[PDB]
RNA sequence: GCUAAACCUAGCCCCAAACCCACUCCACCUUACUACCAGCAACCUUAGCCAAACCAUUUACAUAAAGUAUAGGCGAUAGAAA
RNA sequence: CCUUCUGCAUAAUGAAUUAACUAGAAAUAACUUUGCAAGGAGAGCCAAAGCUAAGACCCCCGAAACCAGACGAGCUACCUAAGAACAGCUAAGAGCACACCCGUCUAUGUAGCAAAAUAGUGGGAAGAUUUAUAGGUAGAGGCGACAAACCUACCGAGCCUGGU
RNA sequence: UCACACUGACAAUUAACAGCCCAAUAUCUACAAUCAACCAACAAGUCAUUAUUACCCUCACUGUCAACCCAACACAGGCAU
């Protein structure tokens, strides 16, 4: 079993036009214009990326590409961390005596 | 305007282009200037530009109304000229 | 200026310049006797607070301290023989306050 | 009870039920606005 | 107050207006041709005349087509000269009974063809009549090249025919690199066509697509008048000094 | 019309999910089920029906321990959080499933039978014949798709080659693969059928509108039917 | 309920009242905690020179003569700025990276 | 694929203008259908060594199912054309 | 005699003849008259009133041929070309 | 007075006058008169005295009601999300009783305050309770604790458009 | 002019109150509120964050009046906190 309903998930993209499957001519599309049109096949734009940086509009790198990334599955503790057992878990993690 | 014509030969300072809206009447679409391209802007994508065929009936009706107004004005001018000639 | 498209400043663009201003301004007499060094101004719609501040500081060099603008509503309860409404032109009003306690008084005309 | 008072004015609901966006989303409102413009009315829609 | 032309002439008026007038001549000729379709859902009477019963006298007759429907699936998939028949039928084939509407539909399939001109396998929702026509044509390429525009009725098929024509007209290395003999043999297998490149581009394109192609062709941004003025000044200096 | 179901969550979570009442309405807006809508607010609890599931960088059998036994408003069978290893998850609370008790989640089908307790879960290939089970899976790695309600219990009949004929509580037999996962014991919250609603207030709070007022005429289908048990529904 | 009544900020509810507003022309933006950010680059700066020793006056004298009107055209400007063309016996064709681009209206007035 | 006949008969409208139909002309009558008909065995010559059902370079009446499923797609046969027929005749005469 | 009565000129209908309109300056599909930032949109046999005294099959969208053939609960009606 | 009906002031409908608008368009055929005649009409159609041409003859207002798509849940029926309200007293879908929800009865009103009002006696008033905001369910339909009730004052199925 | 809220000009109503609002990637909140500690109950319940990247310019815009809203009327009528 898996969570996430298909209707709630991102809608599947439309099927690619059959004109692109004819290697290889110039598929006429509305890319020349600047608005959606029913007729005329759909174009395929390239991946656009902004040059300069913007504070509010900034996309961080992936989880792996970082200035420092360790493979050891480390663990950190903070105030919000609510332990399960309680005293015994803290004693084990600290190596002390009660 | 002279400087622009001698620098690039482009008419009208503000850029633009002709487009067809829902009503079908050829309107001179005005550019709003954006930061992101047009192939991903959510708002601009909603502003479609097509009139569809069924609007042809309304277009014909508008053309007929305009022709009727023009014929009425022409007959009006003709009657005015006739009355002026009759007066003299 | 007014009724003119402005250049969108992205991030690393130059300072916005304004040559040959279009909009205008005009002061009026206090309505209910305003405090000292408090000059009124009738500003059009396309105009903000810092805009008027810079306008004054650059043209008249008046040491403007604080400004508090607001929009006024125009009358519309009047009909002609055609039974059509008439909405008067709306305009913005400001209450400029001079600095250094210059103490300015509205001059009178028609002696 | 008094049946002469059914109107509950609300700009939100008014513009949501009779708005340019709602009148252009479907072809029904498109045809409505086209017929209105053909008739020659001053206001096309709220 | 009346118009100058009928209502069924505004199409031609707009075609001859402006941007549609700059279009090539062969495209407009093919659009204005408008040939008749091939019989499919009705027995075409061979002889023009036929002696009807109850009176030994000849009478003139014709074969009227059936208003067939072409859904988007017919344009997206290579379909024959058939489609969705929208009509009405009685109960037990007798006018004395009730009348009820009925809509027929063809038989679809999912085969895998392989064209030699394009060298690629496709998965198209082909029907039985289309398969029979392809088999009779001795090849899918021959069947696509034989059926004219209005006879094939399908945007995908028209695009395939345009691509095949462009490939046959180019005659450049692309089919199978390092195999010139195979390409030469493939081209020799199809030599009764090969439309010129100028006329091969405007094959199967629709009205809006043709207008867009024409606009993109003769675009040419406004050239600065500075160069024109410089050329005029150069011509003036030449006329003053040389001649 | 605009109707986005609240069921939209990717990663499993322990916190209660804000449940949005439906009311027998579809994505269009029309009613498809009469007698639903108007009740008390509830918060959905993400349950993990698949009992056996090795966590990250794990595969062999693992052990778990019960911490607390709470009530579930979505279903009639109470639930109980059970943590194990380096993660937690919710599972159906079996009868006599006290807190602070260890539960086993094996998988290796042993040669001989295994005297499974009341909380441990083992495949049908290691369960003695004639033992009550619950949360039966339709296929290996599928999940509890049948017995799950409160007070339910599935008695094992026999095994054939590599399958096991299970007897559902409705006397409807069913054959499933022997390598599938299952759970012993019966669901907790016993005596739920004897729950006296008492007054219409609790019924309305539960979220169930009354029946219509139309006096329908009992057709022919309103007669006592004594049909025979249907054939065994297999899944091989 | 009035069609002739032009919609404005003195009609709708608090939401639309504070959203639309008169011609404000956004100069900055908001930063979560209702802390507006006044971008100094977007604030206009009235470039007013010094009116010291100005010759002309806002009103002319009727005694001055009258001249015909001749709207300046590109041909006249080209004929005037014809120094290098005659010397042949400098231009900015591409100005995409220019300060105040011509074709795309980037300079105010 | 489905042959159809017209009801009420067309009243004839010359050759210039199209025949002005009517709401009653929309009625139809099923006369015959392409399917439900005794199929035919198309001729196909083989290009390689096929099962005993056929022989290399020997035209035979093959069924439509196999010819469309295995033979033609896999290039094991070619349509009964004049070009391939002449090629096979030349190959035979070369013996 | 209080109240009243008339003015006729703006403009309208017919064809006779050509085929029409359409961005100075900002603003307009989000809540239309809103300077500003990450997502599907197209092609559909029109029905029905009415007449046969009901009503189901039926009922209309230059001249002559000709209101002929022909079709039609073969009755009310429809109705071409060479 | 006019209309009806065998029969009228009848107490059968119509009506306060004045100024403007307001209700018979034509057909195979037939009658009368012109022009020529076994022919005439400016091709076509009719001929055992015929044809051509003109003149002369066929009313208005009035329903219930259907089709296709718009417009309609801002009031009413239901559902969804987040909020608000319920003094006090006696002591649990408990009882009396503020606010509050609806109106079993009297009286006034009946072109009135209101195209559904005014006072108490009325049932509830920590719960199947009321409500501020927004969204969804539209007619061959929606909804419905069935009243075959409601869906913008008249719903045995709301109005408009074009057939009418 | 019941007498005037009627006809033309005058100007109001100035934000600190409310609205106009959140960069990304993996990722997680089991012990409801009811003076919540004794007493507990069923209808199982409204409010939290962790590490990294980039970020340093800061006060722009709208509402602010009245005897006022929906009922053809200056309407014993209807309206929440
Ligand atoms: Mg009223
Ligand atoms: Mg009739
Ligand atoms: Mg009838
Ligand atoms: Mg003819
Ligand atoms: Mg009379
Ligand atoms: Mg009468
Ligand atoms: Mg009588
Ligand atoms: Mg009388
Ligand atoms: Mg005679
Ligand atoms: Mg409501
Ligand atoms: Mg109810
Ligand atoms: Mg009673
Ligand atoms: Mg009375
Ligand atoms: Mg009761
Ligand atoms: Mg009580
Ligand atoms: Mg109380
Ligand atoms: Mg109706
Ligand atoms: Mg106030």
């Amino acid at each position: 079993y898996e969570w996430g309903v298909r209707s709630t998930r991102k809608s599947e993209p439309p099927p690619l036009d059959r004109v692109y499957e004819i290697p290889g001519l110039e598929p006429i599309t509305f890319a020349g214009k600047m608005h959606f049109v029913p007729w005329l096949a759909r174009p395929i734009f390239p991946p656009w990326d902004r040059g300069y940086k913007d504070p509010r509009f900034y996309r961080s790198p992936p989880l792996h590409e970082h200035p420092l990334y360790k493979d050891q599955a480390c663990y950190i503790f903070h105030h919000r961390c609510r332990l399960l057992e309680g005293v015994k878990q803290a004693l084990w993690l600290t190596k002390t005596k009660l | 305007d002279a400087l622009r014509l001698l620098q690039t030969g482009q008419e009208r300072a503000r850029p633009g282009a002709w487009r067809r809206d829902i009503f079908g009447r050829i309107i001179w679409h005005k550019f709003k200037q954006w930061v992101i391209p047009w192939h991903l802007n959510k708002r601009y994508n909603r502003k479609r530009f097509f009139a569809l065929p069924y609007v042809d009936h309304f277009l014909r009706l508008e053309r007929e109304k305009r022709a009727r107004i023009k014929a009425r004005k022409e007959n009006l001018e003709r009657k005015k000229a006739k009355i002026l000639l009759k007066k003299f | 200026a007014r009724n003119v498209v402005y250049p969108l400043y992205r991030l690393g663009g130059p300072q916005l310049r304004v040559f040959r201003t279009n909009f205008f301004i005009q002061l009026v007499r206090p309505g209910v006797a305003q405090p000292e060094d408090t000059v009124q101004f009738r500003i059009p719609m396309e105009m903000t607070r810092v805009d008027l501040r810079n306008y004054l500081e650059g043209i008249y060099n008046v040491p403007v301290a604080a400004v508090r603008t607001r929009v006024q509503h125009g009358s519309n309860k009047r009909r002609d023989h055609r039974n059509v409404r008439i909405k008067k032109p709306d305009y913005k009003v400001a209450y400029v306050q001079l600095a250094h306690g210059q103490t300015f008084t509205f001059p009178d005309l028609f002696p | 009870k008094a049946r002469g008072n059914e109107y509950q004015p609300s700009n939100i609901k008014r513009k949501n039920k009779h708005g340019w966006v709602r009148r252009l989303s479907t072809p029904a409102g498109v045809q409505v606005i086209l017929r209105r413009m053909l008739k020659g009315r001053k206001s096309l829609s709220h | 107050p009346l118009h100058k032309y009928p209502v069924w002439l505004w199409k031609r008026l707009q075609l001859r207006e402006g941007i549609c007038s700059r279009l090539p001549g062969h495209y407009l000729r093919s659009l204005e041709e408008e040939r008749t379709p091939t019989p499919v859902h009705y027995r075409p009477h061979g002889a023009k005349f036929k002696i009807n019963p109850k009176n030994g006298q000849r009478e003139r007759v014709e074969d009227v087509p059936i208003p067939i429907y072409f859904p988007p699936e017919s344009q997206r998939g290579l379909w024959g000269g058939e489609g969705w028949i929208l009509g009405q039928i009685y109960a037990n084939n007798d006018k004395l009974s009730k009348r009820l509407k009925k809509v027929w539909k063809p038989q679809l399939f999912e085969r895998e063809f392989y064209s030699e001109i394009l060298d690629k396998k496709f998965t198209v929702t082909v029907t039985m009549r289309t398969l029979d026509l392809i088999d009779e044509a001795y090849g899918l390429d021959f069947y696509i090249l034989k059926t004219p525009k209005e006879d094939l009725c399908s945007k995908f098929g028209m695009d395939l025919k345009r691509g095949m024509l462009l490939r046959l007209a180019r005659q450049d290395p692309q089919l199978h690199p390092e195999d010139p003999e195979r390409r030469a043999a493939i081209y020799d297998k199809y030599k009764e066509f090969a439309i010129p490149e100028e006329e091969a581009e405007w094959v199967g394109l629709t009205l809006e697509e043709a207008i867009e192609k024409q606009r993109l062709l003769e675009e040419k941004d406004p050239v600065p008048l500075f160069k024109i003025y410089v050329a005029e000044l150069i011509q003036q200096l030449q006329q003053q000094a040389l001649s | 019309a605009n109707f986005v179901s609240w069921k939209s969550r990717t990663k499993y979570t322990i916190t209660p999910v804000k449940m949005r009442k439906s009311g027998g309405r579809d994505h269009t807006g029309r009613i498809r089920v009469h007698g639903i809508g108007g009740g008390h607010k509830q918060r959905y609890r993400m349950i993990d029906f698949l009992r056996f599931r090795p966590e990250e960088t794990k595969s062999g059998p693992f052990e778990e321990k019960v911490i607390q036994v709470r009530y579930d408003p979505c279903r009639s069978a109470d639930i109980a959080l059970v943590a194990g290893g380096s993660r937690k998850r919710w599972i159906i609370a079996t009868e006599n499933m006290q807190a602070g008790d260890t539960i086993l989640n094996s998988n290796h089908i042993g040669r001989m039978a295994v005297a499974a307790r009341e909380g441990d879960a083992h495949p049908l290939g290691a369960l003695p014949v004639g033992t009550l089970i619950n949360n039966v899976e339709s296929e290996p790695g599928r999940g509890a798709q049948y017995i799950r309600a409160a007070g339910t219990c599935g008695v094992l009949l026999r095994k054939v080659n590599g399958t096991a004929i299970i007897q559902l509580p409705s006397k409807r037999q069913m054959q499933v693969l022997e390598t599938c996962v299952a759970t012993v014991g019966r669901v907790s919250n016993v005596d739920h059928n004897k729950r006296v609603i008492g007054k219409a207030g609790r019924n309305r709070w539960l979220g169930k509108r009354p029946n219509s007022g139309r006096w329908h005429r009992k057709g022919g289908w309103a007669g006592r039917k004594i049909r025979p048990l249907p054939p065994m529904k297999s899944y091989v | 309920a009035d069609r002739m009544s032009k919609w404005t900020s003195k009609r709708g509810p608090r939401s639309f009242r504070g959203r639309k507003g008169r011609g404000a022309k956004g100069i900055g933006f908001l930063t979560s905690g209702w802390r507006f950010v006044q971008i100094k680059e977007m604030v206009p700066e009235f470039v007013v020179p010094d009116l010291t020793g100005f010759k002309l006056k806002p009103y002319v004298s009727y005694l001055a003569p009258e001249s015909e009107e001749t709207p300046l055209t590109a041909a006249q400007l080209f004929s005037e700025a014809v120094a290098p063309a005659i010397e042949k016996d400098g231009f900015e064709p591409t100005q995409e990276g220019k300060l105040f681009q011509l074709y795309p209206r980037n300079f105010l007035r | 694929t489905v042959i159809v006949e017209r009801w009420w008969k067309v009243p004839l409208a010359g050759e210039g203008r199209k025949p002005r139909l009517h709401r009653r002309h929309r009625v139809y009558k099923l006369v015959e259908d392409t399917k439900h008909r005794p199929k035919e065995n198309l001729e196909l010559i083989l290009t390689q060594s096929v099962e005993n059902v056929g022989v290399r370079g020997d035209l035979v009446s093959v069924k439509k199912s196999l010819g469309r499923n295995r033979l033609l797609p896999q290039g094991l046969a070619v349509y009964a054309s004049p070009e391939n027929k002449k090629l096979f005749e030349e190959e035979k005469l070369l013996r």
